[PDB]
């Protein structure tokens, strides 16, 4: 389900939010879309926000586990709590 | 109507500077695709327009998989987040001066705006 | 919905459902992923079938987009109808 | 309910090549590394952390497909290849020669697998 | 996928629509949910909007079925177009 | 954290009929009697408990669409009518006059609990 | 999830199942529903299986509550566990 | 080709004996709904039938709202547990003697396979 922070989803759950942005994206429109990124922005809390999606870093591949991967390191690196474990 | 004009050569960076003056051109190679092409609106030649970009080797690699995915199904790449409006998330379409593909370039939504304001 | 045939597929639409399989992929459990890929195979009349989601050629790109791009040309290559236009 | 032993075994960029063959592919030494001394409820459990660990090594996720990988993250087994599968069985299985033991563990395809329990 | 009038909508479409709608409500929260509803008050034009399918009359069945059989008659009542035929 | 108390009061057919006047519907005493001396991590568990209990209250639910009543089985609000929303708020909301004494409970749409907020 | 026994789902998740059959009822095809309606049949072990659903008992509500009730009843009837609670 | 038929009148159990014999006839009133149409394939009047159906109100009554939902999307409702036989889970269209109505009736899979069978 769509929970509040990042610490209520396990990596594979996120990943299936993922998924789920990648079945949108392609969808006639993007009027679900863009509430399923407004939650990921949300709760990631990361300052790029969807660029972690559209705009991945060459240093990390662009895919469902390299978004997990920068989110995870982001969020150690600044204090803040992880997803769950 | 029916779609002309020749468009320009780009680099591996097409929309580098669509957040600048009037944005990024249509390439030639995308105009090659579609000219002589007839659409019942500018919002099919949109869709068609990015269609044809995910297609082309030397631009699709200029987008992360997501974005490319959007263009496959003829939606607008998404734009980088300092780049949006409101709403308006996804590279936008400009008139310059509708079908005339040397008239028409790509640009952010929040330069879209500028443009249209005088900036 | 699930069609029967590649010639009621539109590329866009054919890219929809590899979206599907995707995340289904992430699903706990892979009952309703091999209802999907079952069709898929059923459709794309392939020799390989899943193979060209699970173990693409090197000379293809592994993405959406490479699936319909390689199935476009094997189908064309033999003579069967190619996707919705 | 038990806890990972073993140290596994060394492996190249064609890890699973053998999965269809003999015993098939064994336990990765880094893997075994990650889950050792590690507490499971169950094996399923043990499969499903075995998978996990696999799509965040980088030398072994590199091996498979973008699809596979996906997988492998939740902990689902991969999907073999068309010509490996048997009937519903379409992704690797785990093969205990002789629970937890990872030295006694092995990747085999689920054609292969069903040879190997017929003695073949 | 989400069209933008009626007229893109075959009365079996539009049940479609009501069903994601009935799955949403079930859904942990109401942020997909909200989205279809303000799509279904958009396209169906009715004035009391949701209401067609939180609150319906009492003198028409409590269904998908009746939803869109009083969206009919209403619509063609006032002369806006029907559903796709 | 705490525990729900409190009676509630009779309702008829109409509950919330006037959940949009005064300070709103009360909690219905046989609904109080489910969850009287009940323990909850927040008040938000109470609401989603609330809900619940009503969607198994033959003559509540009786009252509600087919909708509205898949709504409260999973603990969310009833939608209001078109008429009783406030932008976003398009939900039932729960109101304390005076944290889980339901005799301070009461149940308001949106557009009047913000006038009840305000002096009004 | 599509989870092994009534035990693993809450009487809302539950429901959450039901209304995923109800969208797959007015699907395309039933390639997705059947399968979803295994699933059902398994794990409640009732022996009427499907017919909770298609051919619901004029003692209770035709509704995804009335469905519950009765599944409920019927395991506690036959100490069976329960949903999640 | 063209649906003909006159049908005949059922009461409010008209599947009842759908699993006995030739099964159900093709109500009156909605061989009045279908009559004189075209359709492309039987499959198109397969559809076309049980959306007629979901459509009156002294039949609809007769089947739980998931049924009602699958006949008003063209679906076959589905049979009880009891009357299925492997994969057909739902009422089938038998041909007697391909539109003529009055050569069409409504039974279970387990009967229909019963009756090219000689039972
Ligand atoms: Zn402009
Ligand atoms: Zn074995
Ligand atoms: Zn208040
Ligand atoms: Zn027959």
């Amino acid at each position: 389900e769509l929970k509040n922070s990042i610490s209520d989803y396990t990596e594979a759950e996120f990943v299936q939010l993922l998924k789920e942005i990648e079945k949108e994206n392609v969808a006639a429109t993007d009027d679900v879309l863009d509430v399923l990124l407004e939650h990921f922005v949300k709760i990631t809390e990361h300052p790029d926000g969807t660029d972690l999606i559209y705009y991945p870093s060459d240093n990390r591949d662009d895919s469902p586990e390299g978004i997990v991967k920068e989110i995870k390191e982001w969020r150690a690196a600044n204090g803040k709590p992880g997803f769950k474990q | 109507g029916k779609a002309t004009g020749k468009g320009k050569p780009v680099n591996n960076k097409w929309l580098n500077n669509a957040g600048k003056d009037l944005g990024s051109p249509v390439p030639d190679r995308i105009a090659n695709k579609l000219r002589d092409k007839e659409f019942k609106s500018f919002d099919d030649f949109r869709k068609k327009f990015w269609e044809e970009v995910s297609k082309d080797p030397e631009l699709s690699k200029q987008f992360s998989r997501n974005n490319n995915d959007r263009m496959k199904v003829g939606k607008a790449p998404k734009t980088r987040t300092q780049d949006v409006s409101g709403k308006r998330t996804s590279f936008e379409l400009h008139h310059e001066k509708v079908y005339d593909m040397d008239d028409i370039s790509v640009v952010t939504p929040k330069r879209h705006i500028d443009i249209h304001r005088g900036k």
